[PDB]
């Protein structure tokens, strides 16, 4: 009776392989970018990066690499999943669209290997003979490439070499050749093999086995020129071929292992490389041709070019651009220069990625402070460590604000020696209209004269010809830039009111009853060209520029996308799309490359079309955003500017890859709107409502607004101290041993520039190497308005901070900062010596309250019941803050990690491995084991759903919720819970906590982050809403197609090295939601029995507003 | 100035020149 449901809240942002090569067509210089799950395919084209389609697998892609092989249009791509799915995929734009036809797949796992150190490795063959596999210790495998082996079939060879690092195929060689390092005792060496696929075996390889560096790590791939290997160590950069060999050691290198290398010159003679400290070399092949036109190799020479962010993946691109794919931090573009503009970087930025790395953990915040909260995470390590503000939903930030009772329209007004800035704004109510003179930002309204007082004004806008019209109930009115004066008027023939208004620069559409009129605008003179009656009554009209070709229009019967010219009203397309409400807003603008057409109906929904404008054909999807009349009108932030979408849940539609953006806006309601660029308000925007006259301005292009705080160094525990108004983070840099005997700074991060910035000595100790590198951990009292580090508290020598606890302890009134630590000495792996402190932070000051010795490594604690439970090592104790502020102690014994507390005296703790469930008594002071998990899990993180509800997440990328059990005897089999979920997500969890990012049927909500930088939420379901979506996941595992031809169902089984076992009690909307985006016979295959579309593509539509 | 960065490689000039 444990009904969960798993959502992606960001996909993850962590680059983990990139490749070059030409996979759209022949010459497309495509970048390939894997990030966990999904794939970027991308085409380097003048503007820079642009994307052509962004697919999505059923695995985490660990083995992605690119060719064509003999005889073929364009490169093959190859994808491995860590759970063993092998595909061949081909990128085919046969038609308008895009497919990704799977030449190939198959599963290719053994039941007998044992995964080794330094993971899987996919190496192919030069001319695409093979591919190789590194899957298990002792086992190579290899998979012939033909045309027949569409079932990917494959077969083991044996390898006497067991430990082995790295492994490549070699150029030029008579037949297949393979290069590696391996270890064993006595160092680890370089061997060579041939890999003979017509007798399946291992034949003596090219060359001596020659022994290497002891810390070899890569192997590189030297091409056809020169032939052989590169093998690059911690402070060796040696060459390898038959007999030759070459070899520099730079001391330049040593200071951090060189972890990733890309190629850059077809012929082989520049390599860059990469530091874990995010340097950039350029490893170099310089050439010596000879007297007989031959070209040979002489020396190796390595150069330091400057520095990008710490690198996984490395790939030039093109004219001197090299994408630099980050995993720890944000990825970026980076141009390399011949001269060394700026001290001795030949590296420039050009642009940045934003990756919300590695989540370390995180807390949610009212920083808006409605109902919608904010994430603020740890993100990355090392120099790129940052916080990270996820805010969701585009937001403004008001600038002023004047009480108003009911308006019904906004329109800038611009009335003197044009200035280029709008000077006046002109407001109506239901009847009268006041015209503010605004030369600061003044109330008093005069009627810039000849305006209309009491009759409703319904558009109000600057004509060209330099004039100032106002369509209004009585009539359209010109106002001059001349003397100023109402120079020209259109009356109506009948005299009688005018209904709708349509106005543009020199053109006028207007309508009364079921009449259309048209005028042009002319000096001081007001021409009547058209003249129409309708079939019906007109309800909204819209021109779009000062000429127009079109004229949409609404009608009051039938819900009629009517279109038509304007020299004439020729009828040119009406839709068979009849409600019962009327269309209340109609607009037709040009997003990118594109013309669309929208109208909003009363009722709360809104349709999109596309066109072009030499004929009126037009994309139905009822697409809902509020409740009640959506106004529509276009605003300008830049010049490729988009519509806003006046609402009670106000939405805007953006432009994303030339299609639609739908991001809320975080306000209440508004009614009415209209851009400003003021000589008071610049850039701003006027945003009407039922009681205010906000003014303001806006942020982001699609959901997220992510802010970002470098820290330069690794932020480890987060917390929010509400009475401080700021957060509190630990964190931990590198410092080197000195000449002296002591420490040192690599760069000058956060915590040793802070303005505060205390130290400890404190003795409660009594009871030394060089050239190595040490950790210093602080405590970062961060400003939560203007991050900065305020104070930051340096704890002692070899002692980590591994807990933070922001909360009140008994009935002090006080709020602390609560600290727990451990005392690591470089030798012993599980600590001895630890330390639990209280800080309070006063004003500026962060004082030290009290200080418990403590024996053990606190792994973490949480505020409780006013007591502050802590994990020790392998006890669990309940602490007491004394009224002398002592903080007196109680027992378990179990290595608590993870630790949470619903209430109700109820715990959870999980790592000797599996989870437990603990109760306290007011009893003895003494808890009781209340049942427990005894299936074993090596886990990362731990939440509460409910009493009977608990939320795991173990190092093997699964998920599974436990429940206690309800058995016959309550004896023992009460004393056990199980496991009612169980789910693979792919990602590694490392924090759970509770909140929602929207403003707020299904209940529930908590968020997790993760290693890749993902963001997911869970909830939960009655036993009708998971029977519901159950039955509507394994029907559409039918209907949908997987680029790898891998089941869904392999996908999310509970996969580990010992039970592989289906999923139970979750659901994932990343599989549910994209149910929204199929074809209306598929999408009608997976709903029929047990309903229809309309009964689910909305349904849906309540299930993507959870995050 | 570099002598090893004088002449990356240009598969096509056009395909950067924007930004």
């Amino acid at each position: 009776m444990s009904y969960n449901y798993v959502v992606t809240a960001q996909k993850p942002t962590a680059v983990n392989g990139c490749v070059t090569g030409h996979f759209t067509s022949a010459e497309d210089l495509n970048l390939l970018i894997a990030k966990n799950t999904r794939l970027e395919i991308y085409v380097v084209t003048a503007e820079g990066l642009r994307p052509v389609k962004e697919v999505g697998m059923y695995g985490k892609i660990a083995v992605m690499e690119l060719f064509r092989p003999k005889g073929e249009s364009k490169d093959l791509l190859f994808i491995l999943t860590a759970k063993y799915n092998a595909c061949i995929l081909e990128y085919k734009q046969s038609g308008e669209s895009i497919d990704i036809i799977t030449r190939a797949h198959g599963n290719v796992q053994d039941r007998i290997g044992r995964p080794s150190e330094t993971g899987i490795i996919g190496i192919i063959d030069p001319e695409c003979r093979m591919i190789g596999l590194r899957l298990y210790d002792g086992l190579f495998k290899v998979i012939p490439l033909d045309r027949d082996n569409k079932e990917l079939k494959a077969f083991n060879i044996r390898l006497e070499e067991l430990h082995v690092i790295d492994v490549k195929f070699l150029y030029g060689c008579q037949a297949p050749t393979i290069c590696f390092v391996y270890q064993d005792p006595q160092g680890r060496h370089v061997k060579t093999y041939e890999v003979s696929l017509r007798e399946k075996e291992f034949n003596k390889g090219p060359w001596k086995q020659e022994n290497v560096e002891a810390e070899a790590s890569m192997v590189i791939a030297v091409p056809e020129p020169f032939g052989g290997a590169i093998i690059i160590g911690q402070e060796s950069i040696t060459y390898h071929n038959g007999d030759k060999y070459l070899a520099i050691a730079p001391p330049i290198i040593k200071q951090s292992t060189i972890v990733c290398h890309n190629r850059v010159d077809p012929n082989g003679s520049r390599y860059l490389l990469g530091d874990m400290e995010g340097r950039l070399f350029m490893l170099l092949l310089e050439k010596e041709e000879q007297m007989d036109g031959t070209v040979t190799l002489k020396d190796l020479r390595v150069e330091l070019l400057g520095e990008t962010s710490i690198a996984e993946c490395l790939t030039y691109l093109d004219n001197g651009v090299v994408f630099v794919g980050s995993r720890l931090g944000d990825s970026q573009l980076v141009k390399l220069n011949v001269d060394s503009n700026e001290q001795g970087s030949y590296v420039v930025a050009m642009e940045t990625f934003t990756n919300l790395g590695p989540i370390v953990d995180m807390c949610v915040v009212d920083l808006e402070r409605q109902g919608q909260g904010q994430l603020v995470t740890c993100s990355g390590a090392f120099k790129e460590g940052s916080l990270r503000i996820i805010r969701n939903g585009i937001g403004i930030h008001e600038h002023a604000s004047i009480d108003l009772p009911g308006i019904k329209g906004l329109w800038p007004l611009r009335s003197d020696p044009n200035r280029e800035t709008d000077d006046t704004l002109v407001l109506s109510f239901v009847g009268q209209t006041r015209v503010l003179m605004l030369n600061g930002e003044e109330v008093e309204e005069t009627e810039l004269m000849g305006f209309v007082d009491d009759q409703q004004t319904f558009f109000c806008g600057n004509v060209a010809h330099q004039q100032l019209i106002q369509i209004t109930s009585a009539s359209v009115r010109l106002v001059s830039q001349e003397p100023k004066a109402l120079v020209s008027e259109w009356k109506e023939p009948q005299a009688k009111n005018i209904s709708v208004a349509s106005c543009n620069s020199s053109q006028v559409v207007v309508a009364v009853g079921r009449a259309l009129y048209y005028l042009q605008i002319h000096p001081q003179e007001l021409r009547q060209i058209s003249h129409t009656e309708m079939e019906h009554e007109v309800a909204c009209l819209d021109i779009t520029p000062g000429l127009s070709p079109l004229c949409a229009i609404g009608l009051w019967t039938d819900i009629s996308a009517r279109i038509l010219k304007l020299p004439s009203f020729e009828l040119l397309h009406k839709e068979m799309l009849g409600g019962e409400i009327i269309p209340r807003s109609i607009l037709m603008t040009t997003f990118e490359s594109s013309h669309y057409l929208l109208c909003a109906l009363g009722d709360g929904a809104l349709f999109y079309f596309g066109l072009n404008i030499e004929t009126g054909l037009l994309d139905r999807k009822k697409v809902t955003l509020g409740t009640q009349p959506t106004v529509l009108r276009t605003f300008r932030s830049l010049s490729t500017t988009n519509v806003f979408a006046c609402s009670d849940r106000p939405t805007v539609i953006y432009s994303s890859n030339h299609k639609l953006v739908f991001s809320n806006v975080n306000l209440k309601e508004v009614n009415y709107m209209c851009p400003l660029n003021s000589d008071g308000y610049p850039d701003s925007l006027a945003l009407a409502n039922n009681s205010t006259l906000t003014i303001g301005t806006i942020d982001e292009i699609q959901k997220l607004h992510i802010r970002t705080v470098p820290l330069y160094e690794s932020p480890r525990k987060i917390c929010y101290q509400e009475v401080s108004q700021c957060f509190g983070v630990l964190s931990s840099r590198i410092e080197v041993q000195d000449t002296s005997g002591g420490t040192t700074a690599l760069r000058p991060s956060a915590s040793t520039q802070a303005l505060s910035s205390s130290v400890s000595s404190s003795k409660l100790f009594s009871s030394t190497s060089f050239g190595e590198e040490v950790e210093v951990h602080n405590l970062l009292i961060i400003d939560q308005h203007t991050f900065e580090v305020l104070h930051a508290h340096q704890f002692l020598q070899n002692e980590y901070a591994l807990s933070l606890v922001s909360c009140k302890l008994g009935k002090d009134p006080n709020t602390y900062f609560i600290v727990g630590t451990a005392m690591v000495y470089p030798e012993e792996a599980e600590p001895k010596q630890g330390r639990i402190v209280v800080f309070q932070y006063s004003d500026g000051k962060l004082q030290t309250v009290a200080e418990k010795e403590v024996k053990g490594a606190v792994y973490s604690m949480v505020e409780f019941n006013g007591k502050l439970l802590a994990s020790i090592n392998s006890t669990v104790r309940l602490y007491e803050w004394t009224t002398e502020k002592e903080l007196r102690t109680h027992y378990n014994n179990i290595m608590a990690l993870y630790l949470k507390t619903k209430g109700d005296f109820i715990l959870v703790g999980d790592l000797m491995r599996s989870v437990l469930l603990l109760a306290y008594k007011p009893m003895e002071g003494n808890f009781e084991e209340i049942a427990r998990d005894f299936n074993p899990n090596w886990m990362s993180a731990v939440e509460i759903l409910d009493d009977d509800n608990f939320l795991g997440a173990e190092n093997a990328f699964n998920l599974f919720v436990c429940q206690k059990d309800s058995a016959a005897t309550t004896d023992e089999e009460r004393q056990h819970l199980q496991e009612v979920g169980l789910f693979h997500l792919g990602e590694f969890v490392n924090v759970f906590c509770h909140g929602s990012l929207v403003m707020q049927p299904t209940q529930g909500s908590v968020l997790f982050g993760t290693v890749n930088g993902m963001i997911g939420l869970v909830t939960s379901l009655s036993e009708s809403w998971y029977n519901l979506l159950l039955d509507m996941q394994n029907r559409l595992n039918k209907v949908i197609k997987s680029v790898g031809k891998i089941e869904h169902s392999f996908w999310r089984s509970f996969h580990t090295e010992r039970k592989t076992e289906p999923a139970t009690g979750f659901i994932d909307g990343d599989l549910i939601e994209s149910f929204l985006d199929i074809s209306r016979p598929k999408m009608q295959e997976v709903v029929a029995n047990l309903a229809t579309a309309d009964d689910l593509i909305k349904v849906v539509e309540e299930l993507t507003r959870i995050h | 100035m570099a002598d090893f960065l004088k002449g990356l490689p240009v598969y096509n000039k056009s395909n950067f020149s924007r930004f």
